[PDB]
């Protein structure tokens, strides 16, 4: 929402069992809500001590390996599970299917505040890396890079540049540093205009049909595949209200009795895995929160993408 | 743009993941490329090839890469004798321009 | 209706050999058979940049940093030995005959019509102008391409080789016979009648053409140039490779064929430039210009399709040019 | 009802070898066993454009821009050395015999009828015309395909090889024996009786056929040309590649076998064109024309189906052509 | 390089179609094994158990 004064780069973090189930309709890379909740956890744990405000994540995903397996004779896939403990009686517990995946992402945390001036850049970069080393990103532990070739350090890029050329130089230097991955942005205006063209073709078509049409490899007869611009994916773009907002000590069995609970439901927007130098400014492509809590509509996106 | 960007990512993961560009010597290894061996010829040879890559700044790989995209197009003279070849050449020139300036600053 | 054939393949008449160049001294060109060959050797060249800058690299610091790192090449060079001032360029030339019969032709009627056309050409005027101009390009040493341009004295000895030996030997001074005038001499008419007899199919012609050139003691001779692989570095770059058959520099056979074919003084542009080589859409690679463009009706294909198909016989000059193209050979015909 | 068998695979009689070509001087052809072989070497050619333009590429600026960027090739060439004027093309020709017996046939009644028909032909008139024409195509050096058209003197030596050595040595003058007239000589009749005894199964025939060709000092010889892969760049294009068995130029075995098979002077067009190669639907791929088209009843297939199935025996020349196709071999039959 | 020499199924018996099909001859690269030029004996050697 606001512009970051600096752009921190947490380097390639190895996540071993992330959540492959991003949403009820999407499997694969975990939801960007996990990464925005991670940067809010980082702000809640060391952001208040350094007098900075870590907002926004650029999700890069150098490596992804889902713990899946294609069954024999089926085109679809199934998830490799774990073995839960037995019950108190000795029988096998009722299995619940949780998708696990191995990640390697690097995060662009947009850091703005009055703590960039108090501390050096390398100190606050090192302290948020040490705080991220004892955390988890989507349910999966962050592997801490022991006894390898060399440890990947951080770089807090002060985005306030003296010139346009030095700014473009350090943006290119950072893009070369997070290069083999694929930045994730939220392209929802493309989904809405594809819904507009779909409704032009056939009326009363809703945007779930436009989302599914942007998802699949659909064929057209003269046979030619309808082309897709980029790697468009369905992503859960936040939540939506189902119940009115309850009081803190009102709902039963909540997490805490001091925070208002509201029953919610996902909102599957459209995302687009694009390469990091297709953006020409890394102060875009960061994932912020947008709540508007009177209406529901607790959503996350990349504002200022285009 | 997607082809040029996948070429940039292939060069990135090949230059970063494998030390195999400086694994063995031979007679033919296409040594005019000098882009998929960035840390291979500088982090070991300090003044031998690093002084031949920073002053020379090898960015002539894009001219050889343009031959791939001329192989991607056919010999259709309905565009070669029309203004579609001009639009094709202008988009290829601006895209190899951005590929050149991305390839120019491998030294920083 | 007699449409043209889809394929037309004329085999090359006037086959030359690779012009093997050797070295020696003048005034013993009469004993010039054991002369040592001019060997192609390597030498290192270092150059500072001299090409045009493209208005972004015209900064003083950029240009000074660019001239601080000069490029290294190792070029093939062929020079005469230091005690030898004569370059013997020696090849052999067959004149085959049967200029109108194509080696490949689909339409039998078009092939018979083109054979009748060439037959009426040779009957009305035999290979007399073409053979005179080929004999000139043998007489003046135009096949010495750049080895001629500053030579003090060039002498061409052309031997007609019969059963195993010479039957009639010629001896020309290639600087008095100019590179642009097709005059008439007495020996040149005998050589032209020999090439005429070879071109008409009425006799076998194998000529050995031996050309000497006073270039100077240890000067550079210029054999033909091969192309390179472009796989190695930029210090041992090997930017220039010269032709050598067996440790002996040589001009290519098609360079000699191109210089023997420089008989075309009938192109619609100015004759103040001199002859060009007989090519369809008659084109020069140095000057970059295509004389006899097909918008004028003087290229080989429009002249041939008017002379054979619709019987619009051109002038004697343009049909000399057409028969010179049929002697030259080629892959004619559409797809 | 005697239907045609579904498969007919006739094996190849008259098996030739790869015609290895070496080089040397004339008048020492008797000591021509240690002659150096003609090596296929590379050379770079640079041409303009000379193909027909398609009425939309005839713009003058586009034509000049096309001749400003010429196509650089590298070609494989094989020349004689500069001190050699004789091309020794040597192969071996093995005549097997048993021309009628197929190697694969389903209908046994068709096999028995074909054997009875071919044995009726052989007993009526043995392999005498076919062997005379094969002996002519060994005698006149037609297997020297393009190495013959400008050759000054061609001499073919055919040595019948018994147990390890020569049993009968021939020596022909291939330019006096014409390329189109099958006359009768004394030695050619002895070679015809030898090939007759070979084709009839009454003897083992292994003829080492050596042919010399006075081309000239350092002139180009023309071995068989391979096909190129076309996987690389367009400056090192490698447009022409030549056949070579082991650092030695060579003509393909099926090219020699085709030049030996040019015995068919019985095709229904004019005989002023001369003999074409014995093929079903008898076709010359140079001239692009298939004589003995099946509209007329003179191809190999309708002649064989009339001779064997319904027993309408054709004329003498046509059944000579049929048995020449059976000597040639092939995969006859439906699918 | 070989021209067409197999049978025709009476629909391909047009003469212009036949000449057009022999104008584009089929090319192959076949694997062959020949003896050398100074060898006239083929030694086939195997074991039998």
């Amino acid at each position: 929402v606001t512009d970051p004064e600096a752009l921190l780069l947490l380097p390639r973090l190895s996540i071993q069992n992330a959540n492959a189930i991003s949403s009820p309709l999407t499997w694969g890379f975990p939801s960007p809500g996990a990464f925005t909740g991670f940067v809010h956890a980082l702000q809640r744990r060391v952001g208040i001590s350094l007098d900075i405000e870590l907002d926004g994540v650029g999700i890069v995903c150098h490596r992804f390996e889902a713990q899946i397996s294609q069954p024999a004779g089926k085109r679809t896939k199934v998830f490799n599970l774990t073995r839960n403990p037995l019950n108190r009686d000795g029988s096998t517990a009722a299995i619940v299917e949780e998708g696990r995946a191995h990640l390697e992402v690097s995060l662009l945390l947009g850091v703005h505040g009055d703590g960039l001036d108090d501390h050096p850049a390398q100190e606050i970069a090192r302290q948020v890396q040490e705080q991220a080393g004892a955390m988890r990103l989507a349910g999966g532990s962050i592997l801490p890079w022991c006894n390898e070739r060399f440890p990947a350090p951080n770089a807090e890029l002060l985005m306030l540049g003296g010139s346009d050329e030095q700014r473009r130089k350090n943006q290119r230097r950072l893009t070369r540093r997070l290069l083999p991955g694929f930045a994730l942005v939220s392209r929802e205006a493309l989904l809405q205009q594809h819904l507009e063209t779909l409704r032009t073709t056939l009326p009363e078509a809703t945007t779930l049909d436009a989302l599914l049409d942007l998802c699949r490899i659909n064929f057209e007869p003269p046979w030619q595949v309808r082309d897709k611009p980029g790697w468009l994916v369905p992503i859960p773009a936040g939540y939506n209200a189902l119940s009115p907002l309850y009081l803190p000590g009102e709902v039963r069995n909540a997490r805490d009795r001091e925070t208002p609970l509201r029953f919610v439901e996902n909102l599957f927007g459209l995302g687009e895995w694009l390469s990091p130098h297709r953006v020409a400014a890394l102060s875009d492509l960061l994932w912020y929160h947008h709540a508007e809590p009177d209406k529901g509509l607790y959503r996350w996106s990349t504002p200022r993408f285009v | 743009a997607q082809i040029c960007d996948e070429a940039l990512q292939y060069a990135a993961r090949l230059r970063e993941l494998e030390p195999g560009w400086s694994a063995t010597p031979g007679c033919q290894l296409h040594d005019a490329e000098q882009l998929w061996l960035d840390p291979l010829r500088a982090q070991t040879d300090e003044t031998f090839l690093q002084r031949r890559l920073r002053g020379d700044w090898p960015a002539e790989v894009g001219n050889r890469f343009a031959n791939w995209l001329n192989r991607a197009v056919s010999s259709d003279s309905q565009i070669l004798g029309s203004p579609e070849a001009a639009q094709w050449s202008q988009e290829l020139s601006k895209e190899l321009t951005m590929f050149k300036e991305i390839l120019e600053d491998e030294r920083d | 209706i007699l449409s043209t054939a889809s394929v037309l393949a004329f085999e090359r008449k006037l086959d030359p050999s690779d012009a093997l160049m050797s070295a020696g001294a003048w005034a013993q060109r009469d004993a010039s058979q054991e002369w040592p060959a001019v060997t192609v050797r390597e030498k290192s060249v270092r150059g500072t940049i001299s090409n045009r800058l493209k208005t972004k690299d015209r900064d003083p610091a950029k240009l000074d940093a660019s001239i601080q790192s000069p490029n290294l090449q190792t070029v093939d060079v062929a020079n005469l030995p230091s005690d030898a001032d004569t370059l013997k360029v020696r090849f052999t030339l067959r004149v085959l005959g049967g200029a109108g019969t194509p080696s490949a032709c689909n339409d039998a009627a078009y092939r018979d019509k083109l054979l009748q056309t060439v037959a009426t050409y040779v009957n009305d005027q035999g290979f007399a102008e073409l053979a005179r101009r080929y004999a000139h390009n043998l007489a003046n040493a135009r096949f010495l391409w750049r080895n001629r341009v500053g030579a003090e004295a060039v002498e061409v000895r052309i031997n007609h080789i019969r059963q195993g030996e010479v039957a009639r030997a010629w001896r020309f001074d290639a600087l008095a016979i100019g590179l642009r005038d097709f005059k008439a001499d007495a020996e040149l008419d005998a050589l032209a009648e020999l090439i005429a007899s070879g071109l008409s199919g009425s006799g076998h012609v194998l000529l050995e053409v031996v050309a000497f050139a006073r270039i100077g003691d240890g000067q550079e001779v210029f054999p033909s140039q091969e192309l390179i692989l472009d796989k190695g570095d930029k210090k041992g770059q090997k930017s220039k490779t010269l032709y050598s058959v067996r440790d002996a520099a040589a001009i290519h056979s098609q360079k000699i064929g191109n210089a023997l074919r420089t008989i075309d003084t009938w192109y619609p542009d100015e004759d103040g430039l001199g002859p060009i080589a007989v090519e369809p859409y008659g084109s020069v690679t140095s000057q970059g210009k295509a004389y006899r463009q097909p918008k004028q009706k003087l290229d080989f294909y429009t002249l041939l399709d008017n002379w054979v198909l619709r019987d619009e016989a051109p002038a004697v000059e343009q049909q000399h040019y057409v028969i010179a193209n049929l002697i030259r050979g080629g892959v004619f015909g559409e797809a």
